[PDB]
């Protein structure tokens, strides 16, 4: 039965308190938990003001570079991303975290293949956000995020993507980015669009983890190469249109 | 309570069954 404990009250109130490492692992574990168990009216008090502090340490993680900082701190990260599914899992809490500036950054800055599981759980958020039929093709928002954190962290704002997609990662990790890849292009009515993002990729030599992956009788990675291809080879005939 | 909204978007992108959005502008007449 509920009693006296940490309240969403209290989660927020610890977070702001500047923990780190072991000490903030264990407070967004124990966070996750609660957000994922509890009902909506509690994800609602945590809503603003939780998520606020949740992408405040969430933000300076991904300018502190574990490799040189704490070995906790890449655990930090994807336990927020983890904290961040729990809480987008309803209405108030997507429409939450679409009225933050860089809770949509944050989401594609935590794409990054050395911490693999974190970019699973980040690239699958995205992903969901991407394919809204709500706010405003959300996905095409998703892209701009992207191309942000392309000269933040100095990359293509689709190598980390492609970079998941790679023999010798884990096939969830894979698949986490061809995932998001159909994810960005599908819901675009506009083909030239939808041609351009898929041609972007092959710039980027996707062309060539393609026919990697093929060979693969995975689930998933068969479903989301199958939805590739089948798209792609709609949009060759849109754009060749009459003849 | 509708606490699951996100679980039933990774159900939808895992069978691709999202990837089944097209408005469907043409212009071939």
């Amino acid at each position: 039965s509920g009693s006296e404990s940490k309240s969403a009250m209290m989660y927020i109130q610890e977070l702001r308190s500047g923990l780190r490492d072991m000490p903030l692992l264990s407070c967004l574990e124990s966070l996750r938990v609660s957000l994922n168990n509890n009902p909506v009216s509690w994800v609602q008090t945590f809503g603003a003001e939780g998520l606020a502090s949740l992408l405040d340490i969430l933000k300076r993680l991904h300018d502190e570079k574990e490799e040189t900082a704490g070995s906790y701190d890449s655990r930090n990260k994807h336990e927020i991303i983890r904290c961040l599914k729990a809480f987008m899992n309803n209405k108030f809490g997507i429409k939450t975290m679409l009225e933050t500036e860089e809770g949509i950054l944050l989401l594609v800055r935590a794409m990054d293949p050395a911490v693999p599981n974190m970019m699973i759980d980040a690239a699958k958020l995205l992903s969901a956000l991407c394919i809204l039929p709500q706010p405003e093709d959300m996905n095409e928002r998703v892209l701009e995020a992207m191309t942000e954190r392309a000269e933040m962290d100095e990359v293509e704002r689709f190598q980390p993507l492609l970079d998941g997609l790679k023999s010798g990662t884990t096939i969830a990790l894979k698949v986490g980015c061809l995932q998001l890849i159909n994810a960005l292009i599908t819901p675009a009515e506009e083909l030239d669009f939808r041609v351009h993002i898929r041609s972007e990729l092959m710039r980027l030599g996707l062309h060539q983890v393609l026919q990697d992956l093929r060979e693969i009788e995975n689930e998933d990675m068969r479903v989301q190469l199958n939805v590739f291809d089948e798209q792609g080879e709609e949009d060759s005939y849109d754009l060749k249109g009459r003849l | 309570d509708e606490t699951g909204v996100l679980d039933s978007l990774l159900e939808a992108l895992q069978s691709g069954a999202a990837f089944r959005r097209k408005r469907g502008p043409r212009q071939a007449n």
